[PDB]
């Protein structure tokens, strides 16, 4: 849907109907017991935090 | 104490987040508001509901 509303800011033609179906989130991918992503996960609570 | 837990202006804890710091329960089954420090306090695992 993202992908979507890049697309409708220079796309008035079309309208987008309804809202999203599903919750399905894109997150930063990280290695397995990478130490620093507490580091990432404080940070972005602090972040959107901030907004 | 019938709370999610409040820390004191010392640091003082209460409710479910004190009790899973002194380990009392293993869990803390409730609809926790996932905050900012209360990932400071203990880790979390995904929310079950967004």
């Amino acid at each position: 849907s993202t992908t979507i509303e890049y697309i409708t800011q220079r796309n008035c033609n079309l309208t987008q109907i309804g809202g999203l179906i599903d919750s399905k989130g894109y997150g930063i991918g990280t290695p397995m017991g990478s130490p620093y992503r507490d580091k990432i996960t404080i940070a972005i609570l602090q972040l959107q935090e901030e907004d | 104490d019938g709370k999610y837990g409040a820390q004191d202006d010392k640091g003082q804890w209460n409710g479910m987040v004190k009790e899973l710091i002194d380990h009392k329960a293993d869990l803390a089954v409730a609809p926790l508001t996932i905050t900012h420090v209360r990932e400071k306090a203990i880790d979390f695992s995904k929310p079950f509901m967004t």
